[PDB]
């Protein structure tokens, strides 16, 4: 099946796409404000043939000037100067297409060529172009240098890192970077041909020596396991700490990493790491070092092995104080044994004799992320992260988003932070050459 | 945006056609 083209959606009235500036990790986000509706650019002339003389060895492409009418994610609606109607307006992918600052062609000694449809309007287009372009906005000359510098991943193939075992989430397992697409890494577990996709900014991948330092469960080859126990000796293929994104510093804590914030037994809410459509009561099972802690989803069946425990850092945007769902009108997943109609936090804390973790332990500042209900975007299927799909913002709960996959039932909706690295602007797949899943037939 | 808020510059641009060359005064962010 083919990758889904946004084209028919773009060609509809009131189509709403989240702007690139909503996605901090997205390429071009930093310089995107240098773009604007009404700006003028040199763009490829598709409506002309061998009018321009091209010497052998030169690129056989001709350019004309256009105005950007609309911007939807990476998509821009172009309109050639000289046209009276919108008959030849066309959509482009901004960071794929040959779009340039006005004056780019002249630097290469190339002339601008009027499209055939309007070429007759003038013998010399100087007066028209001077009249249309004087005082107008165009692209900064360094624009695409900035874009290209934002395409490269911080990682490369062959790097070894510790990442969560999808078959046993209570431990991290040694894995190697074998594929990179648009900064989404494929990590193949050592001594196996299985693995998973995740963005380079994912909180479930960690540098070499992380598990040992933090105190997380670790599965790895013997030689690696024994190398960790000493300390600490380095290796050429070790993924180091500066490659990894954190919203905190190891210096915030002491050198020993002793933390006394979250405590074992404390109750809270959290997104089910095995079901991103669900938010349910959770319990701190073990406090590790440097803010990391193992928690248990209370909706799970009884399990003393602690194999289904999951590590969240205390500054994670995916853990919430008790009462988060009820306060925001979210249907909470009842803890095992309880019913939807028979569950309250007050009664639940009574029966377990437990204490809910205080609001002060949570760090959830709410930015004006700019996300709105109805906005379209591209979102990774967190259940099958090899897939990136057509998606819509269904709800906005402070800084938490409910993301709906267009064409599917609301049961597949996933909870994602506004600054998650699993959501992307419209046109991202085209830019990075990832396949986009469209709505089911 | 610019010129209201952030940084912007005037930029003189060179344009060629098959009838001649000329200059236009435009602007861009940064």
């Amino acid at each position: 099946t083919h990758s889904y083209d946004w084209l028919p959606r773009l060609s509809k009235e009131n189509f709403n796409a989240a702007p690139v500036t909503c996605f901090p990790h997205a390429p071009g986000c930093e310089v995107w404000d240098n773009l604007g509706v009404g700006m003028k650019v040199e763009v490829e002339n598709t409506d002309c043939d061998s009018i321009e003389v091209i010497q052998p060895g030169q690129t056989p492409t001709s350019f004309w000037v256009a105005t950007i009418l609309e911007i939807k994610g990476y998509k821009a609606l172009m309109s050639y100067e000289g046209f009276d109607t919108d008959s030849h307006d066309f959509w482009v992918n901004l960071c794929n297409a040959e779009v340039h600052s006005v004056g780019w062609c002249a630097t290469r000694g190339k002339p601008l060529i009027p499209p055939r449809t309007i070429e007759h309007k003038y013998k010399d287009w100087k007066d028209f172009l001077v009249g249309r372009l004087s005082g107008a906005r165009t692209l900064p000359s360094n624009f695409y240098n900035k874009i290209n510098d934002s395409l490269q991943s911080r990682f490369r193939l062959g790097l070894n890192l510790e990442c969560v075992d999808k078959d046993r989430i209570s431990q991290v397992r040694l894995a190697t970077v074998t594929k990179i697409v648009g900064k989404r890494l494929f990590l193949r577990y050592f001594d196996s041909d299985d693995g998973f996709w995740c963005h380079e900014d994912s909180p479930i991948i960690h540098p070499v020596g992380w598990a040992t330092t933090v105190g997380h469960n670790l599965a790895a080859p013997q030689d690696y396991l024994e190398r960790m126990l000493a300390g600490i000796e380095v290796h050429e293929d070790d993924a180091t700490i500066e490659l990894f994104k954190m919203n905190f510093t190891f210096d915030e804590y002491y050198s020993d990493g002793k933390t006394n914030s979250f405590v074992e037994g404390m109750k809270l809410e959290a997104v089910d790491p095995l079901n991103l459509s669900s938010i349910c009561p959770a319990t701190v099972m073990a406090v590790l070092k440097f803010g990391y802690m193992m928690i248990r989803i209370d909706s799970y069946q009884p399990d003393a092995s602690g194999s289904d425990w999951f590590c969240y850092h205390e500054k994670s945007p995916c853990i919430f104080p008790a009462g988060f769902c009820s306060v925001n009108n979210i249907s909470v997943t009842p803890p095992n044994g309880y019913d939807s109609r028979t569950f309250t936090w007050e009664g639940y804390l009574r029966d377990t004799g437990a204490v809910a973790a205080g609001q002060h332990l949570f760090h959830r500042i709410i930015p004006d992320h700019g996300f709105e209900v109805g906005m379209s975007l591209e979102c990774a299927d967190l259940m099958d992260p090899r897939l990136v799909c057509v998606a819509t913002v269904a709800r906005v709960v402070g800084r938490l988003l409910k993301v709906h996959f267009d064409g599917w039932t609301d049961e597949y909706d996933q909870w994602l932070d506004c600054e998650s690295a699993d959501i992307y602007p419209v046109g991202w797949c085209v830019l990075v050459n990832h396949k986009l899943e469209g709505p089911p037939r | 945006a610019g010129m209201a808020s952030r940084r912007w510059e005037q930029k003189l641009v060179h344009i060629k056609t098959m009838e001649g060359e000329f200059s236009v005064t435009m602007w861009a962010s940064g």
